[PDB]
Parts: C-alpha cells; structure tokens; sequence
RNA sequence: CAGCUUGUUGGUGGGGUGACGGCCUACCAAGGCGACGACGGGUAGCCGGCCUGAGAGGGUGUCCGGCCACACUGGGACUGA
RNA sequence: AGAAGCACCGGCCAACUACGUGCCAGCAGCCGCGGUAAUACGUAGGGUGCGAGCGUUGUCCGGAAUUACUGGGCGUAAAGAGCUCGUAGGUGGUUUGUCGCGUUGUUCGUGAAAUCUCACGGCUUAACUGUGAGCGUGCGGGCGAUACGGGCAGACUAGAGU
RNA sequence: CUGGGCAGUAACUGACGCUGAGGAGCGAAAGCGUGGGGAGCGAACAGGAUUAGAUACCCUGGUAGUCCACGCCGUAAACGGUGGGUACUAGGUGUGGGUUUCCUUCCUUGGGAUCCGUGCCGUAGCUAACGCAUUAAGUACCCCGCCUGGGGAGUACGGCC
RNA sequence: UCGAAGGUGGGAUCGGCGAUUGGGACGAAGUCGUAACAAGGUAGCCGUACCGGAAGGUGCGGCUGGAUC
C-alpha cells in the first residue's frame, strides 16, 4: 500500500465513471488542500472535512447536474514515486492550453498553472485534471 | 521493457540489423576475377535460366553474381565490377556485375535505358 | 450539397457450395466544409448501390465539430476499440497533415490547420472510427464553462 | 528422368 | 590504515534521460594526522593536495556521532 | 537549373488550363494533353497536388531545385507558407516586369531581363530570379532605346494591370514597389496549400 | 491448431535425444 | 572475463622533482579495488560540430576550428624558458 | 547564329498504345510478369519526372510507436521464473518541528570563435561571406522560500505484527 | 509429535511494510545410486491373432519398474496457459468457516449486518475478438521477471552443476 | 643498480587447414510407409525412460488447446 494520490484520484475516476454521489476517503493535509484548489477551479462540487472515529475523513461531492454529464473528464498523475518530475517556470506544462490544470508544489505551496506562470516559479508537477 | 528502474538496472538495445554484404567491408563495388559461368535454374514458379558466375573478389572469396542483360562475352575470366542488388529467385545470388565496364562490353542493340547494361548512344 | 470523399474500396467473398459470391463495398464520407460530417460504409454487389447506401448512412449520421476558425480546441487522443490517432490544433497550422483518409475526413470537415498522425492499426476503417472518436471527445470553451464557472479566463489570445 | 528431389 | 580513514561518499544524480533520482556511492581517503572518530559517525571532509594514492580528502569536523 | 525551353501546349493542356497564353488567348482546344488524353483519368492527391506545383513552376518558369529553396524560406517565415511563397515569388524581377506588361510573354520578359534590357537602381543586372524589394527601382537600360520592346511594349502595357503594391512610372518605367507584394490579395490563379502539403510528402 | 506451435519443438527435441542415445558412448563421450 | 591487488595499500624517515605526491627510496603496518561492474578481452583519437529527425533521440566526428598522441620500429638522455 | 540530355512509365508511384515475343528468352525494390492476343520482357511511338545533369550500387537516419523517456507489450497472438523465502538494491503510511541535500526562483561568472535560428548588410542574385541579436538546453559561486521529496530529532495510530 | 490459517476481542509495539536481481530452500510421475521388498499390474521382451507388410492397436504370458529405508538429477499443461502486493468501482444467485442482530421462537436455528475463502451468472468499463468482470483480462501506484518475425534453436562452441 | 633488444622454456588466448563425420537448409514430377487435422479410424498433447529404419509406438503420472454426455 502506497501512493495515496493514486487512490485519491482513482476513487474519483470510479465515481465519475459510475456517477455516484460522493467519495469518502481518509483525511490528510494534501488531500484537503488539493480539494480546495479543485473546488476553486470548479471542476468538483463541494467537499467536507468529516471525522468519523479512527482519524479524520473527507467527502467529495461529484460535480454534475446540467445533465447526467459529469463536469470531470478524467486525470493522470505524472510524478510517480520513482519518477519525480519537477519543472522550471519557463518550461511549465501546457497541457490542454489553459484547460489541463496541473497542480504544482512550489516554494510557496500548491497552485495552478496560470498562477505559477504569473509568479514565475517552478516546482513539482503532481497531476493533471484534463 | 517498462519499469524505469528496470531500465536503469538494465539498459536497452534494438534488434541488430545484419550487415547485408561481404563486399570488402561493404565498399560499394569491387573487382572480381570473374570465373565459372553457370546458367542455373531458379525456384519452381519461374521456369527460366539465369546467367550467373562463381567469381573471386579481392577479399579472396567465391561469390555468386548475376549477369544482367542478354548475351555475354565471358570465358570464366575477364574481370568484372560487382555491385549490389538481389533476385530472390536464385538462392545464393547476392551480387550483380555491371555490363560494359573494365572488361565486359555493354549489351548490344539496346536502345532504352542507355545508362545501364553498358548501353550507349548510337555513336 | 455536400462534399464527397471516398475511401479505397475493398472486396468480400461469401463462399457457397458452388463457389464464391464476390461483393464490393467502400467506406464513403461527406461533409459540408463546416464539421458536419457524415460517415457511411454500405455494401452490395453493385459498387454504386453500396455507395449510395453509404451516402444515406452519412445523411443519417452527422457530428458537429467544435471548430475554431478551421481547427480544433485542444489535442486529442483518438483511441478507439482498435485504432489510435493522436492529433493537435497546430494553432498556426497553415496546412492540414494527417494520414490516409483521415485527411479526407478533414477535407469533409473543412479544416485548414491540423497536425495529426495515425498509430496502431492501419486498417483504414478503424482508423476512421478512431478519428470519429477523437471528434466526439472534443469540446468548446463555453461548454467547459458548463463544467466550471468563470469562463473566458483561459489561454486563447486568438479565438475569433 | 531427376537431378533434384526427383 | 594508520593516519587515514575510509569514508563513504554519498551523493545523488539523475539519469540523463529517464530522470530518476538515484543515489551515488563513492569511497574516499580521509587522511589525517590524528584519528578522532569511530565508525558510523558523520564527518565533514575536504579536498587538499595529494599525499598518497590520490589522498585528497581530509578530516575536518566530527558531527552526529554513531550510537 | 535552366529554362524549360519548349512548347506551352504540352503543359497547359496537361494541367488543363492555359497558364499564360500569349498572342492567342488560348489554343481553343479540348482537354486531352496528348494521344490518349481524351480518356477519363483516375485522380490522386499526388497527381492533383503535383499538377498544382507544376502550375506554379511553369507560371513563373522556375525549376524545382530553386523552388525548394524558396519553399524553405517560406517555411522559415511566419504566416501562411503558401502566401509567403507567392509573395517571395512576386519579388522576382521577371514577375514584376511581366505584371507591368512590358513584354508579349513572360518568356519574352525573362529574355529581355536576362539580356539586361531592364537594369536596376544602379546595376546592369541579368538575373530573372533577382529578389526585388521595396524601393528597388528598375532602370530601363539606355542601350535598350531605339529598339522595339520598350516603346511598343509601353504602348501595349495595358494588357497587364499594374500590381496594387507597386507603381510603374511608364515615362521611365521605374517599377517602384511601395508595399509588400501581396499577390495573395490579388490575381491568384491556382492553389498554394496543396503545394505546401505536397512538399511535406 | 495452436498445437502446431508445439509440434516443431517436439520433433526437434526428439531428433536431438535420439541422436545422443545413438551416442552416449566413446562415439561422443571421448569428445 | 568476477576475484583483482605486495611498490599493491598506509605510515615514518630520506632523497628527488619546476612541484604536493610510495614520483623514488630504507624501515615499519596489512591493507586497497570490486556486481553503485575489479582484473581482462574486443572495438575506437576526443570535442565544437556534420547528417538525419517534429523533437526527444539516432548516426557520425570527414573539411574548417580547438584539444590529445605518433614521426622507419623500439629504448634513453642532453641542451634548453 | 553556337550549346540537351538522362531515367522511368501494371500497382504501390506522375508516368501508355501498338509492334515483336511466346514459362523461352528475359525483367524485378515487395507483390511479381512471360505456358502464341505480355499496358510488367525487346523495339517504335506516346506520355511523365528532372535537367548538364540524370540514373544505378553502397552507407546512415527517418519513415519503424518493429527497443517504444516522451512513446509499445506479456489471458490464447513470442513473452509471468515450477513455488516460496530472503540478502544487496528499489520502494516505503498519519504527523510536529528541524537541515535545505534534491528541486524551484534570483544574481554573478561560466558556457570561445566559426557553424545553427532570426534580423540587417555586401559580393550584379544566389550559394557564400559579413554585422548584430538569439541560441549556447548546461556547471560553479552568491542570494531567498520551503511546498513536495530526502536526512536528522520526535510523536500518534488505522498499516503490518504480537 | 508438529506446522499453518480464519473470526471476534483490540491487551502490546508504533511503520518494524511490500517486492526482491544475484543467492538459498521445497518441489508429482518417470529416471538414477546403495540396499530391502516384490501380490497384482506392466515399458522392454516372447509368442499368437490382424494386416500386402505391422518390430503398433487386439489376446496370452512376462523382465525392469511401481512399493519401503537413505541419497542424486531438479524437469512437465510444475496452467487459472493470468507474478506479487496495495486501494477503489452494478448487482444477483449458490457454497464453506465463524461472529453477531429482527422475526427470539416466527424454530429458523430462518432473514439481515460483518470478515475471509469458494463456484456461477451478470451492470459499467476493458478487450482484436473470444471473453473478463469485487477472486478483473476494469480504474491506478510500487517492485520483480520475460520477449521484440519464423526456422536454423532454447541446439552448437564455451562454462557451471 | 636500473634497463632495451634478443634468447631459452612452458603456459594462456584468438584464428585458419584438416581426411573423416554428424546434423541443418534448399531444390517440376524420386523410392517404402501414412503418424497429424473429423472420435483422422488406437483421441491428441507436455515431461520422463525403453524399442524400432521412418513417420512413431509403448508404460507410470499430468492437462484439456479432447469423444459420448
């Protein structure tokens, strides 16, 4: 068992595929912060920082509603625990121009592609949201 | 293979494409002694005789070379300039000679493709 | 009314006790030069009859392409059941490059700026199907606005 | 007859 | 080795293409006139003039001693 | 690396259009290039695109090896490569003279230029392919006076409308280019994209 | 059938083993 | 090609060197390298760069330019900055 | 006046009508043609392509995502070790604070010239040369932050185990 | 005599986990060593039948062997033709083990919840198709291992056992 | 002292020749069989041991990429 990001994201991939209501998962720092960023983008619906019994938990609402059409295309994690990928501010991802928001961990923290460009700073490219 | 860590443990290597000639380190063309003219039969679905020779190159190697064009002026001598090419109908054929070069004369009465078969302008 | 493009005909055989039944069929596609592209295959002993059937199938099925001027929004991975075709906007482009009969599809679409390439199977039929898959995977900015609020804010200085 | 096999 | 200590040089570098970060292990000769360290201790080493077979490293600082 | 030097009907009919004409508007013939040309023919992108490339080749009279040099340049430059090709070709000396209508045919225009009848700002040039920029004024050769194809040519200059990007004085035929030679904006009798794609395969 | 893929190897090993049972002795042992 | 290594490994002293330096050298210690490829075999002058390719990369490193070695083969030394 | 030839022409692949020929001769890069009606052989003619070059051979790359980081596979297509254990190595949960090694940002130096890109300019144009900028993907030094990774110090517990 | 595993409990540690080249070990039947045993069966073998022929089928009889003690070789569909681990995602039907609720006797020891294991059908998804499908051949991470046209060939030279 | 070239002697390693010999490949109609594909006429296969000129057969054990059911 490892790579919490993969479960974090692939649980969403199942929920997106199945059109389930919400995804419940163990709480953690990165999970919460990332969830807030995705919400800021508006790819996801709201999410909760619950706390069942043994530790804390998280619940992410599946974003959809115009129709059965979900608002989330899919994703892929690119920095793998063994292939860490970092980029410089001037050769940053241009994945689905603008659209393909990559979440980057910089000296300041988690942020978007455009914000990263405006700051002019590199960092670790965790994953893509399509 | 996958698993980047496996690729670092062991590097990669492609399928080695074989050297297709023994023409003196693969030099384009070579001088042959030009011996042993035979007119052998290709595979079954061909029904023909094709002119070849077991000739000795500067490498001291006996090889089978194709004799293009109709006719010839060779008597198991009259050295030849050998070049590449294949036939597929004549197992063992890997090389060809140039008609009209070094000894051999060009092919007569050919009007088309003067640049080949040792052919020439009407002059 | 619409542009005609034809994929290389093939030949089929239904064997019978007393031999063979040769029959012809050729994939045909059409388009209005604005992405509204129809695809039909057909099949018949007669070449024109199978053709007309294909034309009818196309008329029974069109897809409206999210084009920008004469090109696409984002790169797309046209992974079908069999074929694979990846392609990109090529924002300048100034030309249309794709593989065999993909180009024909693009000509029926009426595009002018594509950089595309076919991988995997070269069986033209599923190559086409992969192209179609890619197109159905395409989406416009204002359709993205349905997925997420605050439109406009993207990376597209041209548009028009 | 032959020479080849046959 | 009498007035010189073998030290493991730990380093780290990426493969030129694949980019995987991997660790590099080298060996050095910590020549010094007074061995003042045990084993497993962290030690700061520094380059100087050759003395014997290469003898570039010197013992400077004792830190983070072994259990 | 040299001039075509032959009958026009063999290519104008092969490409199924009168590229230039000359004294005759067109041969007033059908559309079989040669012996068996009356039969129908199956098409290909290679055939088609090739024919278009030939249309430019013979329209301007430039051989392939040089054309690809111009192609390379157009690819190097930003903007639509086909449009860039045409503009580059328009900087050709023989082109602006032909468009000035100072010769019966383009071939005639090139012969005159090749023999120095039309010099430049200060040089007795003899290059059909010379790139003519803005303010690159043609000087009519003084020796060319007391001959036919400058006075009679002037009198017959109306057959070739002067390109809008330049002004010919006429009195001195000082072909003065003012703007860039955007032939893409005027009188394009053939395609460009098909050629652009063609040289990629 | 897919068996074809196995038969060529069956025969090949057979001729090998047969060839050596023909020489499990000084005919081969000396070398 | 997986065991290579006693001038090897380390120290003292001394010489010697344009010069630190087992470079050399008397004595003493017994180490050192190595599967994060020792020893060995095969192949090869290296690079800016040339060619290809969309590029990542591949091939190549011929002219020109820089660097290194060699001068019938081998060995040694003088003069001398 | 005084100076045009060469290759090809069934398809792949722009590029054909006939004659002669009759599994023979003979052509061929792959499929392949010729067994008396050859658009594939020899010839004429016609046409195509290029052009004082044109064709052939040879060699490298690509095309080949057929060594696959970008960018491929292993149920039967060739490919999962007969199974397990366990060393090196790889990898490693929640988390406080820490070092700032890695990475990132900045700055200095470095990264020669020529060559390459771009823009100008000069040889009558071009090639070429010339100017300038760029490129020079990259190192060290110095300068800030510390996200993430990593190390140290330490904790909780669900992991795993008892 | 002795190993392993599962549920519940959550008493204890507090990341001590997973994989694992090279390496070590276990590893059907056949076979081999030494020695015992040896009913029946039964390669080889013999004879008869069949067949044009039949050193094969068929039948008779019958050696080695099968069996046991201690050793070697270390192969096979040693196959689910599916490496291991980890997390997640329509259901239903059967089954094995155990725990626990409603019906608490409606006796049913049923239904329901939960953890493992097992076999079937099946949604999505995947797949060249066949098919897989909460035991994935789906989504997705780590590690290991193996191929890169068929033959020549998993053979030769070499080396280890 | 050092120390070339050379010599002596024995080993390592690479390569070529080598009667002869085995196997492999290829080749219009060669000669005796006809095992495999259907239940291919005794179902086939993997490994293993014995036998025959050959396809092969045979025995222990294993699988279904296997009859009937």
């Amino acid at each position: 068992m490892t790579d919490p990001i993969a479960d974090f994201l692939t649980r969403l991939r199942n929920a997106n595929s199945a059109y389930h209501d919400e995804v419940s998962l163990p709480h953690s720092k990165l999970k919460a912060n990332i969830a807030q960023i995705l919400k800021n983008e508006g790819y996801i619906s709201d999410f909760r920082t619950e706390d069942a019994r043994v530790g804390k938990s998280l619940v992410i609402q599946l974003k959809y509603g115009p129709s059965r059409e979900r608002s989330i295309a899919g994703l892929r994690r690119v920095s793998k625990p063994g292939l860490r990928v970092y980029a410089k501010s001037t050769n940053l991802p241009r994945v689905l121009g603008g659209l393909g928001v990559a979440i980057i961990s910089t000296s300041s923290g988690l942020l978007t592609d455009r914000q990263a460009a405006r700051q002019g700073v590199g960092g670790e490219v965790l994953a893509y949201v399509w | 293979m996958p698993t980047i860590q496996q690729l670092v443990r062991k590097g990669r290597r492609d399928k080695i494409s074989k050297v297709k000639t023994a023409a003196l380190k693969g030099s384009p063309q070579r001088r042959g002694v030009c011996t042993r003219v035979y007119t052998t039969t290709p595979k079954k679905p061909n029904s023909a005789l094709r002119k070849v020779a077991r000739v000795k190159l500067t490498s001291q190697v006996e090889v089978t070379a194709y004799i293009p064009g109709e006719g010839h002026n060779l008597q198991e001598h009259s050295m030849v300039l050998v070049r590449g090419g294949r036939v597929k109908d004549l197992p063992g054929v890997r090389y060809k000679i140039i008609r009209g070069s070094l000894d051999t004369q060009g092919v007569k009465n050919r009007k088309q493709a003067r640049s080949r078969y040792g052919a020439k302008k009407e002059k | 009314n619409y542009l005609e493009r034809v994929v290389a005909i093939n030949r089929v055989s239904k064997v019978v006790k007393g031999g063979r039944r040769f029959s012809f069929t050729a994939l045909v596609i059409v388009g209005d030069g604005n992405g509204m592209v129809g695809v039909g295959y057909g099949k018949a002993k007669e070449v024109p009859a199978a053709i007309a059937k294909g034309v009818e199938e196309a008329r029974k099925s069109f897809f409206r392409v999210p084009l920008i001027g004469g090109t696409i929004t984002h790169p797309v991975q046209g992974e079908a059941a069999a074929g694979v075709v990846l392609l990109r906007p090529a924002s300048p482009g100034t030309g249309v490059i794709a593989g065999g009969a993909a180009r024909a599809v693009l000509e029926c679409a009426g595009v002018h700026d594509i950089l595309a390439k076919s991988l995997g199977s070269d069986n033209a039929i599923n190559v086409v199907h992969a192209t179609v898959a890619a197109l159905k995977l395409l989406q416009r900015p204002e359709e993205v606005a349905a997925r997420r609020g605050l439109p406009i804010e993207d990376v597209a200085p041209a548009g028009m | 007859k032959a020479x080849r096999a046959a | 080795m009498q007035k010189t200590i073998v030290v493991e040089l730990e380093d780290r570098m990426r493969h030129p293409l694949y980019g995987k970060i991997i660790r590099t292990t080298k060996k050095v000769k910590a020549h010094d006139e007074d061995s003042v360290a045990g084993i497993g201790d962290r030690v700061s080493l520094m380059e100087t003039r050759p003395l014997s077979a290469t003898k570039r490293w010197r013992l400077v600082e004792i830190l983070e001693k072994a259990k | 690396m040299a001039r075509y030097t032959g009958p026009v009907t063999r290519k104008s009919r092969r490409l199924r259009t009168d590229l230039v004409g000359g004294d005759q508007a067109f041969e007033k013939r059908p559309y079989p290039p040669g012996q068996h040309g009356r039969a129908r023919i199956k098409e290909s992108e290679y055939l088609l695109q090739l024919q278009e490339k030939q249309k430019a080749r013979f329209t301007y009279g430039v051989m392939e090896k040089q054309f690809r040099r111009y192609y390379e340049e157009a690819v190097r430059q930003p903007g639509k490569t086909g449009e860039e090709l045409l503009k580059i070709l328009e900087s050709r000396l023989d082109n602006v003279i032909y468009r000035a209508g100072l010769a019966r045919t383009r071939r005639m225009a090139r012969q005159l230029v090749s023999h120095g009848h039309f010099n430049v700002n200060g040089v007795h040039v003899n290059v059909p392919s010379y790139r003519v920029s803005q303010y690159d004024i043609v000087d009519v050769r003084d020796k060319s006076l007391n001959t036919v194809p400058f006075q009679i040519a002037r009198e017959t200059a109306g057959e070739r409308p002067i390109p809008s990007w330049l002004q010919v004085v006429g009195e001195r035929q000082r072909v003065l280019i003012h703007q860039l030679p955007e032939r893409a904006q005027i009188d394009v009798p053939l395609t460009e994209q098909l050629i652009v794609e063609y040289y990629s395969k | 059938g897919s068996v074809i893929k196995k038969r060529r190897k069956r025969m090949s090993k057979k001729k090998h083993r047969k060839l050596l049972r023909r020489t499990r002795v000084q005919r081969r042992k000396l070398g």
